[PDB]
RNA sequence: CGCUUCAGCGUUCUUCGGAAUGUCGCGCAUUGGCA
RNA sequence: ACGAGAACAUGCGCGACAUUCCGAAGAACGCUGAAGCG
């Protein structure tokens, strides 16, 4: 039994929007805010929005059954990565994808400027009937921000870990040339992923080549 | 406030009641705030409010940073240059008594009594609107 | 299932002026300013305000149903490209249109003729009987500057890719006659777009023919 | 507390006043209420409710007697925007009943008005 | 921002004090005739002020704290139009010199740094409200 | 030989849905029972 | 010289598995830098 730790970071290629409710503001001020770090205040990526956004990909890669209703019925590559819990075929998750929290680095770049790490988007919609605008404030993380992951693998079977990173880093080119969070289809949340560095923390298994 | 009266929700609803005048117009009601102070105005003190007031909630201390303290100094002016350019600007506000609050604020200097401020322009912009 | 990458550039033909909020503005000075990219400090148009007004043209271009009252009740050729939001009917956006950004070229040709990024223009509003004139200062776009777009196409239907590419080549036609941010009537926001290339990134399908 | 013509305020009255507004067309609910804006009311309350429900002392303190008139003006400013969220307001004494709570100044009477506005959005998701 | 003759402060609220010093009711023909600096007009009030929303938009967007050399070049062009102004005309000359301007703007470039010439645009932006309020 | 007035105004400030679901809900050993 | 005297209701057992707070949405609508001419 081996675990592999990939770390890297989240470059904000185009601002970046992961909905947090439970918030209430003065009238006319921001309406919709972001995902923060409570005890930093910072932005955050959570890891269950890169778990969901890499997994959906994967899946509609691969490829999704007729009439598919759960995610239990996913490909056996998907279940076997990221999870799964069908009735007598559990099947544990080797992915462990963790909160993406905002970088130093970035922090201290955006200080330098004097900059917020976060931007009120100022948006609204037109009607299609009486052409009447409805505003909207939205917050977003400023573009070039970066954001340091965390990943697990566990390495349960010693035969599949190769096709399960090469599914891995076909999810991560799916999840680059997607975006993450809301409003993407708008132009918000494009992201890159630099890789650092891909080792065996626990066990004897060899990462070198991966 | 003068008489005695205390600034409040409450206060704004009253101020905003008692200045509301049908002023009926061909068998039409016109209501008129503050002598005619159209909405926009209004919102346009409100889009000032919201620009120091997302300033200093992004702030973690209590007590308000010098920028913060700027833009309030900086609201006075525009208070008084609206109070110069509209009649019913100036109006409003020696009814609200905001630029005195605005004064208030900067002497408590804490992010707790700006809120409140905030909360009391909510309260007149709203009432303002549903007295419409 | 394929992910297609279309690269160009805008170019503003007249000052363009997309206006973003939440900035207060000295007496006399620039009442509405221009949204911005936080980071560098320089012009941008935002992804929803392109998908937003192409949408718009492409849907008074179809048709609209009398009393149309939601964008979610629109031409499936729209709501099929654009996305939908439909109670029981949640299609999806094949258009993932992003922020074109300020162009390094265009940036450098900018800071070698001592061009200001953004101009200030004067206007005013005279009535029509007392001839008594209200002044303003607008922020627009520079002329001659020029934006570079990145929108990513999903292939949900692969026999359909044809078909939506005319619609986004007829809605492209569109918005380069339409103006887009501030209004055309004044002459602000008038645009031009020029592709680069079209390739799939991601996936098999042949974007050659697009 | 009571409403006009010396009816009860009580979840039974929730019921009631959810069903006699609650007209067929789609089913309608005090002229045009969608679902949307009873739940920007329920975050609302359920903002002042999660201060409350931390707190253990059954008096009200100061801060989440602000946050009650503060619910009042945003009562007042989605009145204004919206006619049928007025009359939803009016018809079910909402203001009313936090003019109520504060002046009871309790935590069972606050974590009561929460009771009834649960009711009314459960009954009207229930009647729709 | 900066400091007066006789180490008095200047800020928005001594720019209250400075237009109400010279704030003189003189009623004529039974009729109230706001003077303001002994004559002077609001027409003239704003065109300083465009003066310096010229220069204000050009430090606006920039991002550099430091004032650029066309910035500098800008402030001197300033304060030759601005002596010009006050030899042109009397009240022009009494607003200049009652109100520092020259001397705030000979600090904003000793300074040379972008916060003390936003707080002296500041500055004659509060001076132009004021001015407005009180007519 | 310029001068004066005007410096922004009126108007939208979010909307519409989803508000958790599915799975398990004690098992075993001793007691019991049967041999 | 108490139906009594001892005698642990105990041992092993992760509240856990699958879940993108998303979907749809142009900060735009109207607006001559202009009027008088001393």
């Amino acid at each position: 039994y081996s675990k592999i730790r990939i770390v890297g970071k989240i470059d904000v290629l185009t601002g970046l929007h992961i909905g947090g409710g439970g918030e209430t503001s003065m009238i006319g001020a921001i309406a919709s805010p972001v995902v923060r770090d409570p005890y930093s205040r910072l932005p955050i990526i959570p890891g269950s929005s890169i778990k969901g956004k890499m997994r959906s990909l994967l899946a509609k890669h691969i490829g999704l059954i007729p009439g598919q209703k759960m995610h239990n019925q996913d490909a056996p590559e998907i279940l076997r990565l990221f999870g799964s819990s069908q009735k007598g075929a559990i099947q544990s998750s080797r992915l462990q994808i963790s909160d993406a929290f905002f970088s130093k680095a970035s922090q201290e770049e955006f200080d330098k400027k004097d900059l917020a790490y976060t931007e009120t988007k100022f948006e609204n919609t037109i009607s299609r009937l009486t052409a009447v605008a409805n505003p909207r404030q939205i917050e977003r993380v400023t573009r070039g921000a970066s954001f340091d992951f965390h990943i697990i693998y566990n390495v349960e079977n010693i035969n599949e870990v190769m096709a399960d990173f090469e599914n891995i880093k076909t999810a991560i080119h799916l999840l680059e040339n997607d975006y993450l969070g809301g409003g993407g289809t708008r132009g918000n949340g494009r992201i890159r992923f630099v890789i650092d560095s891909i080792d065996t923390v626990v066990g004897d298994f060899d990462s070198s080549n991966l | 406030t003068k008489t005695g009266e205390m600034i409040d929700l409450n206060f704004a609803r009253k101020v905003v009641e008692e200045n509301k005048r049908v002023k009926d117009n061909r068998g039409r009601q016109e209501i008129v705030l503050f002598n005619g102070l159209t909405t926009s105005k209004l919102r346009n003190l409100l889009e000032l409010i919201n620009h120091v007031y997302t300033k200093v909630y992004n702030s973690d201390d209590t007590t308000l940073s010098e920028d913060v303290r700027d833009e309030l100094e900086y609201l006075k002016v525009k208070f008084a240059y609206e109070s110069g350019r509209e009649p019913a600007v100036r109006t409003f506000i020696e009814k609200t008594y905001v630029d005195k609050l605005v004064d208030v604020v900067l002497k408590k200097n804490t992010k707790k009594i700006f809120l409140d401020y905030c909360k009391y322009f909510e309260a007149l912009v709203a009432y303002a609107k549903f007295y419409r």
